[PDB]
């Protein structure tokens, strides 16, 4: 079939964020900026995106690591914000006690 | 299919669409897969372990069948679920999921965020499991010193504050016992503004009181104890 295809709205609206946030390994021009969600096509899963400077492009996706460019920097991808490993690593933080009401 | 609901129910779990299994396929090994979705009540579970090579009997209500054998297993809440963290925290070793500093030094790189922040101390000095506690922090710290054992001020001038209503005791301060000089510690606690507390053998060198807070008890003539180093 064609253009049945809602791949976009499903990852957007699994991690509660705008059509817009989401962006696909294999996507090597749209800018990273405003990006929330990069999905992995090869290994069908969404992550988080750190902190990169405007202007950025994906480079390559793979095994947890986005490399971008200007700069062929990697970085880590995070687990999403709503996960239960997010959960565990905030709290498994040195000043976690403070999570505790 | 021009129906995406395996699709929806994948990302909606972040699993691949292979380890989604819908409730009425009764074709497919349940092997690999970690999602099922009961179609009455348009629910997703997580799968518990099963072994290899079995098929669903039924899903109803929070349980599902698998044969061979017609077994009956509780579905579990999905890994991303309110219902799994809560479950895990609950459990009973449930508190080693909460971070703490592992020691003086590291407490000094941790900036507290709001003001009475509660965090927990492993220990003083790495390695050593002694000294540990709770502190609480004062986000504007001015008018506090850091002693080393009871104010820990941060390098951007918070103080952490040992919570400790009465005496202090030379391991909040660093001491090690055994065979390591604690005179400093030692020190540190007569000079520290409460009455020490001696619960071990110390070796120091020379100490001085000083203030009228300087009170020192242990608990018998022998055990605890100051004891002077060899050379001093
Ligand atoms: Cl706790």
């Amino acid at each position: 079939s064609p253009a049945f295809d809602r791949s976009i709205q499903e990852i957007a609206r699994s991690a509660n964020v705008k059509d817009s946030e989401v962006i696909v390994s294999t996507d090597t021009i749209s800018l990273l900026d405003g990006k929330k969600v990069v999905y992995d096509i090869a290994t069908q899963t969404s992550y988080g995106l750190p902190t990169i400077p405007d202007g950025s492009v994906i480079s390559s996706v793979s095994a947890g690591k986005l490399n971008y460019n200007p700069g062929d920097v990697q970085v880590d991808l995070l687990p999403l914000e709503d996960s239960f490993i997010n959960v565990i690593n905030t709290l498994g933080r040195n000043d976690g006690a403070k999570y505790i009401g | 299919a021009f129906d995406r609901s395996i699709q929806e129910i994948a990302r909606s779990a972040n699993v691949k669409d292979s380890e989604v299994i819908v409730s009425t396929d009764t074709i497919s090994l349940l092997d690999g897969k970690k999602v099922v979705y009961d179609i009455a009540t348009q629910t997703s579970y997580g799968l518990p372990t099963i072994p290899d090579g079995s098929v669903i009997s039924s899903v109803s209500a929070g349980k599902l069948n698998y044969n061979p054998g017609d077994v009956q297993v509780d579905l579990l809440p999905l890994e991303d679920s309110f219902i799994n963290v809560i479950n895990t925290l609950g459990r009973n070793d449930g508190a080693k999921y909460i971070g703490e500093c592992h020691s003086v030094a590291d407490l000094r790189n941790t900036e507290p965020t709001m003001d009475g922040q509660r965090i927990i101390l492993k220990q003083h000095t790495a390695g050593t499991l002694l000294g540990g506690g709770v502190f609480r922090a004062l986000i504007d710290g001015t008018g506090k010193t850091d002693n080393n054992g009871t104010v820990i001020k941060t390098v951007g001038g918070a103080a952490w504050l040992r919570v400790n209503a009465d005496r202090v005791n030379p391991f909040m301060f660093g001491a090690l016992g055994g065979s390591n000089d604690d005179t400093i510690p030692v020190q540190s606690c007569v000079d520290s503004g409460k009455a020490t507390q001696l619960t071990d053998a110390h070796y120091v060198s020379n100490i001085q009181l000083k203030y009228n807070t300087s009170s020192i008890y242990g608990s018998g003539l022998h055990y605890s104890r100051l004891h002077q180093l060899p050379s001093a």
